[PDB]
């Protein structure tokens, strides 16, 4: 019923190959759908384009737009204080802060901050590794407060440890809203009988989409995705 | 030498280092570290297999 695009036909520039073509994607309304393929496929294209980044050469974009959350794939912060890009504009909610940075396991990492909470971090404020900028990139969506939040990659410079933690906790957090899709693409195909809804995606083009009672189509695919034990 | 965010594609290492917050945990070859289940080796393979 949510977004939609039936044969979508998006590219990068108008005079160079039109990058995805024929595509035909659903998010239902209030679940936990990935996007997975294989590197550089397109996976984040399909994304940018169902976000207002590209003319598209055809087709049709459907919403309900929306302010939806968002976290680029390469975590990107605020030249500010750390709770002031957090929040991001928001009204400052003691509970719902707290709750989601120690969803993010971001605690040790504030504690060693000479400020704190408040230490002033960014191009000009002192700098850090990349866990916690994803982490933070992270946390900005998540205290968003939007109706489909939306990730790129999140777990990409987090360990077994924190990204099991993020994963539960936040997302699991995530569902407990009753109405809040999140929209999270990854590459551990780990986490696959815990996503709502699945697509697939290779050299742009879509493949398949459907969790379970579609995952038994084909033994090549499966077994793709179960190589990995 | 590898540092490896995938303990499964390590797997086919010669020999394991293991790193607790700032040292080496008996560094092995992969077969007897998983086998051992003592190894925080184990605890790793067995939460992302
Ligand atoms: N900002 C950009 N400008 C121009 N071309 C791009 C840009 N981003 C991606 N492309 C091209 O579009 C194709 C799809 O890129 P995309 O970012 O969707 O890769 P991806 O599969 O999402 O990345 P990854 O595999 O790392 O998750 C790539 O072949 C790339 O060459
Ligand atoms: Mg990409």
């Amino acid at each position: 019923c949510c977004v939609q695009i039936m044969g979508g036909y998006f590219t990068w520039t108008p005079d160079g190959i039109p990058t995805l073509s024929n595509i035909t994607i659903r998010i239902p309304r209030g679940q936990l759908t990935m996007i997975v393929g294989q590197v550089g496929c397109g996976k984040s294209s399909l994304l940018l384009a169902a976000l207002g980044e590209m003319q598209k050469v055809s087709g049709a974009v459907f919403w309900s737009r929306g302010p939806v959350a968002y976290a680029s794939q390469k975590p990107w912060l605020l030249n500010a204080t750390v709770e002031e890009n957090i929040i991001f504009e928001s009204p400052f909610n003691k509970q719902r802060y707290k709750m989601v940075i120690e969803a993010c396991s971001l605690q040790p990492d504030i504690d060693i901050l000479p400020h704190g909470d408040q230490t002033q971090i960014g191009e000009r404020g002192i700098n850090l590794s990349g866990g916690q900028r994803q982490r933070i990139s992270v946390a900005r969506a998540l205290y968003q407060h939007a109706n489909v939040v939306f990730l790129d990659d999140p777990f990409s410079a987090l360990d077994i440890h924190l990204s099991d933690h993020l994963m539960q906790a936040g997302i699991l957090e995530l569902l407990r809203d009753d109405k809040r899709t999140v929209v999270l693409v990854t590459h551990k195909l780990q986490y696959l009988p815990h996503a709502d809804w699945i697509i697939a995606m290779k050299d742009g083009t879509i493949q398949r989409e459907g969790t379970l009672k579609d995952f038994q189509r084909s033994e090549c695919q499966l077994f793709e995705h179960w190589k990995t034990l | 030498v590898t540092i490896a965010h995938r303990v499964h594609t390590i797997l086919s290492a010669d020999l394991v280092i293991v790193l607790k917050r700032g040292a080496i945990l008996e560094f092995d070859k992969p077969e007897k570290l998983l086998s051992r289940k003592d190894s925080v080796f184990a605890s790793f393979v067995r939460a992302d297999k």
